[PDB]
């Protein structure tokens, strides 16, 4: 009684979480905070250049 | 130096750096403040700016 008839919801969704987040920008500063390991999100570079090791790559990406 | 037919008037524009004093009365304006931000913008070849 609940007929199949398209492609799943439930499985597109998941598909789809993938895709939507965009990179951060614009975010707001506190004082009170100082510092957060949030803006170095915001801030880190994220570079190339890995160690040869086999995991290190994976580590690096 | 002979006088010509008409006389002239001359006009210049003089300027002094000056001193001041300002006063201003208590509880005169309200400040409505908003949080501040931080952006990412225009990284180059070496650098990133925000």
């Amino acid at each position: 009684m609940k007929v199949q008839g398209s492609v799943d919801r439930r499985r597109l969704q998941r598909r789809i979480a993938g895709l939507l987040p965009p990179p951060a920008r614009r975010l707001n500063i506190s004082r009170g905070s100082e510092f957060t390991r949030d803006v170095r999100g915001l801030v880190e570079e994220h570079a190339q250049a890995s160690s040869l090791s086999a995991a290190a790559v994976w580590r690096a990406g | 130096k002979i006088h010509p037919g008409v006389a002239m008037t001359v006009v210049r524009t003089d300027e002094i750096l000056s001193e001041n004093i300002l006063f201003s009365s208590r509880a005169s304006t309200s400040m409505f403040i908003g949080t501040p931000n931080v952006s990412r913008r225009e990284a180059r070849v070496d650098a990133v700016t925000f």
